């Protein structure tokens, strides 16, 4: 709903396609307006000179204008050709996101927007594609005392998943993306190294 | 407008900090344009500086709410172009300047952006230092981690061009 | 570029004849403006990747690592890190051809870079995707190893060795860049190629293209007006072609640079603000981290990976 309000209240948000269509329309309209340039000729119109000037003078000025009109076309094509390379690159990126985030949920970092990709949805547009990118972003977090391991019977007990945490009275195990502490048991930890190896190791009974 | 024994062009002369050989009545730069000239009646080497020029751009609020504007004259003095801000990005005429850091609204260049705050209130153009956001000097400790509890589902938009006008 | 100045400024007749070509150079003035705008957009895409600028802690608990060689040094006249300083000291008119200043200056780039580095060292991905989390370097290291399937005991057993390998490699990078200037070719070529294209445009102003004189404001003061008009038309066309050539080359080079900037921005996300497993994406090996550095006209990343060293042949099933 916020996206719909943003798009309708902030039409500048649509600039990625609106600027493209206006730039291409302007380039083509410029190509038309430049038909009026004389390039040194008495007149800018080829079909004016041919019925207006003494034929040998007309011939010279007509060729000058043909060259001028050609240059306008060459310019247009080169500019559209370079723009086409950028548009192709954009289209390739759009195709990439549609496969990776829409038909997927890519872990590429902040690829389809900040956060972990949960999903993405395409919408059509004149000259382009709109995506709704849905991500997972932490809302709240708290500072817990932590350790890579706990010390028990002289050994370092590591979480199978997560980090050891504490609120000041008891140690538990949690994941980096969510504070849902588990009881420290032999089903949740593994043993390797020792208590003289782990930096930050704390003393905690393993059940 | 200069002519020193047939050597011509335009610009501004100042004393140079370099010496020329007895056979060198002038010097040239990287693209062989005049760097300096010597005065045939008072030999002295005088550097030639291009006559002041630059582009001119206008900083404006939307005209739907207000019409105070200020103008940037690039690479020139505020006296060459009342409330004048001197910068290499161009002297902004019709604007003030404040030392404090703020966000960027309308870019001037070289680290400064204009914005439109009001004063006792009237709106004016003030040039400001860019802040790059709040300086979050977060401290860390080997025994403490910020661990997420709950989360938000954020949905944002991206729009990409796919195709151009099929000109024929 | 001011095309009136480049072709022939301060002349009524040159202006009137320049206008017979319509918007031929007006659109080029526009193309160059567009390129300059894109250059700031590229800079923002590559460096402004932190929600807000972040700063390093007052206490440099780097676990024995020297990140002082990568982070800008605030005590110097030029706030550049030792690597940035080596690079910055090596990567280097009246005719209407000028250069505009950046919006985002080297110092501000260094400030975003410092924030990115601060995260690279102590918060990882969180300076980007949400509120920053407090993830102290020693734990972030335990995580950098867990992220490639390696038990964090290697970090503690080898804490000194790991920091020393990093620090040693930084010294090697500094020694390489300081002795092999061609190593900086990725940015040196950009500045030299663009400067040469423009300096060539200036040198080419002197071509006559068959004209009686190579200078438009010489001809108008030397030739009988209609004779001057013919010679002027020939030189204006030649000068306009030089402007168009330059711009076309700059537009193509901009496309290559925009692509480079987009790749650089991607690497920042993949190896600076994360530890991507895309194979050899930000350098060969498994990613652990990456540290961005500023540069004139560019970005430098210090790519840190996990790479097997010694190995043995064991009986298997
Ligand atoms: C070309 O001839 C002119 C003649 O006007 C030379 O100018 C003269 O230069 C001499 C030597 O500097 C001046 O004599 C002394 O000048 C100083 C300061 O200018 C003064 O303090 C002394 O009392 C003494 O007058 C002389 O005034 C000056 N004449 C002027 C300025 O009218 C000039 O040097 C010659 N140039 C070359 C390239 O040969
Ligand atoms: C990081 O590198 C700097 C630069 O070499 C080290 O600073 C040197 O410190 C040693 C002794 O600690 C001195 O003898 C040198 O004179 C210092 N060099 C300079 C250029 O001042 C610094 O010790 C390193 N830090 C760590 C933690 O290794
Ligand atoms: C892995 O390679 C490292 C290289 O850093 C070895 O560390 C060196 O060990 C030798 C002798 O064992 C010492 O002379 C060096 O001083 C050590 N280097 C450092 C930087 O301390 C390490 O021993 C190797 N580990 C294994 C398991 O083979
Ligand atoms: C934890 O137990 C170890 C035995 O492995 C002991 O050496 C250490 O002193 C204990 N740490 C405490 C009590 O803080
Ligand atoms: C810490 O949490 C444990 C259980 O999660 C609880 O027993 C203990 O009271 C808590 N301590 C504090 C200080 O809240
Ligand atoms: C954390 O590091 C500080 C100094 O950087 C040290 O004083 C302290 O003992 C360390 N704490 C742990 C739990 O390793
Ligand atoms: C303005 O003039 C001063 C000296 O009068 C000079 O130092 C400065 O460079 C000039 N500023 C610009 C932007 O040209
Ligand atoms: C997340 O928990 C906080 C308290 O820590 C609460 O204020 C907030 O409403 C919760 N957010 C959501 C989306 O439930
Ligand atoms: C393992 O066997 C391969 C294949 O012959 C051999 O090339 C290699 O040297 C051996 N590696 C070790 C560590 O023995």
């Amino acid at each position: 709903g916020k996206i719909q309000d943003s798009l309708s209240s902030t039409p500048s948000a649509l600039g990625k396609l609106q600027d493209v269509v206006n730039q291409n329309a302007q380039a083509l309209n410029t190509l038309v307006k430049q038909l009026s340039s004389n390039f040194g000729a008495i007149s800018s119109v080829l079909n004016d000179i041919l019925s207006r000037l003494d034929p040998p003078e007309a011939e010279v000025q007509i060729d000058r204008l043909i060259t001028g009109r050609l240059q306008s076309l060459q310019t247009y094509v080169t500019q559209q050709l370079i723009r086409a390379a950028e548009i192709r690159a954009s289209a390739n990126l759009a195709a990439t996101k549609m496969s990776e985030c829409v038909l997927g949920q890519s872990k590429r970092v902040d690829f389809c927007g900040k956060g972990y990709h949960l999903m993405s949805f395409p919408q059509s547009a004149p000259h382009g594609v709109v995506f709704l990118h849905v991500t997972y972003v932490p809302a709240q977090e708290k500072n817990f005392t932590t350790a890579p391991a706990i010390c028990h019977d002289g050994k370092a007990h590591f979480p199978r998943e997560g980090v050891f945490v504490s609120n000041g009275t008891h140690w538990f195990v949690t994941q980096r993306n969510f504070y849902e502490p588990q009881i420290i048991t032999t089903d949740n930890t593994f043993v390797s190294g020792n208590c003289d190896v782990v930096i930050g190791i704390v003393n905690n009974t393993v059940y | 407008n200069f002519n020193f024994n047939g050597l011509t062009g335009t610009g501004v002369l100042t004393e140079s900090n370099k010496k020329f050989l007895p056979f060198q009545q002038f010097g040239r730069d990287i693209a062989d344009t005049t760097d300096a000239v010597r005065d045939p009646q008072t030999l002295e080497i005088l550097d030639i500086t291009p006559c002041s020029f630059g582009g001119v751009s206008v900083i404006t609020p939307g005209t739907n709410t207000s019409n105070q504007v200020a103008v940037l004259y690039q690479d020139v003095n505020c006296t060459e172009v009342s409330n004048v801000f001197q910068t290499r990005a161009g002297c902004l005429i019709g604007a003030e300047h404040v030392n404090n850091s703020y966000e960027c609204d309308i870019p001037i260049g070289a680290g400064i952006c204009a914005s439109y705050q009001t004063q006792t209130a009237s709106q004016s153009i003030i040039a400001y230092t860019m802040s790059l956001g709040a300086e979050n000097s977060v401290a860390y400790s080997n025994n403490s981690i910020a661990i997420p509890t709950n989360f938000t589902i954020s949905v944002t938009t991206e729009i990409l061009p796919v195709s151009m006008t099929k000109t024929s | 570029v001011d095309c009136t100045m480049y072709i022939c400024g301060d002349s009524t007749e040159c202006s009137n004849l320049l206008l017979q070509y319509g918007s031929f150079c007006t659109q080029l003035n526009r193309a160059l403006t567009g390129i300059a705008v894109e250059q700031d957009k590229n800079t923002q895409e590559v460096f402004a990747q932190v929600k807000q600028i972040y700063k390093t802690p007052p206490i440099k608990d780097f676990g024995g690592f020297n990140f002082s060689q990568i982070l800008p040094d605030p005590s110097k006249p030029s706030k550049r890190s030792p690597i940035e300083d080596l690079l910055f000291n090596k990567v280097t008119k009246f005719n209407g051809l000028t250069v505009l200043p950046p919006l985002l200056t080297d110092e501000m780039i260094a400030q975003y870079t410092s924030a990115l580095l601060a995260g690279t060292i102590t918060s990882g991905w969180t300076f980007g995707a949400g509120p920053a989390l407090q993830i102290p370097f020693p734990m972030q290291m335990a995580y950098r190893f867990n992220g490639i399937g390696v038990t964090q005991n290697v970090l503690y057993e080898n804490q000194k060795l790991i920091a020393n390998q990093f620090n040693s490699a930084i010294g090697k990078i500094q020694d390489s860049l300081s002795s092999t200037p061609s190593a900086l070719g990725k940015l040196q070529d950009v500045v030299n190629q663009n400067a040469q294209a423009l300096n060539t445009l200036v040198k080419q102003l002197s071509s006559n293209f068959g004209a009686i004189s190579s200078v438009l404001n010489d001809i108008l003061s030397r030739l009988d007006p209609p004779e001057a008009e013919v010679q002027i038309d020939r030189l204006i066309t030649g000068r306009l072609q030089s402007l168009q050539t330059y711009v076309t080359q700059q537009l193509i080079r901009a496309a290559e640079i925009r692509a480079s900037a987009n790749l650089a921005a991607t690497k920042m996300s993949e190896c600076v603000l994360g530890q991507s497993k895309r194979v050899d994406f930000c350098g060969k090996g498994y990613h652990l981290m990456s540290f961005p550095q500023s540069a004139p006209h560019g970005v430098v990343f210090l790519h840190v990976t996990y790479v097997p060293a010694q190995e043995k042949n064991f009986t298997t099933a």
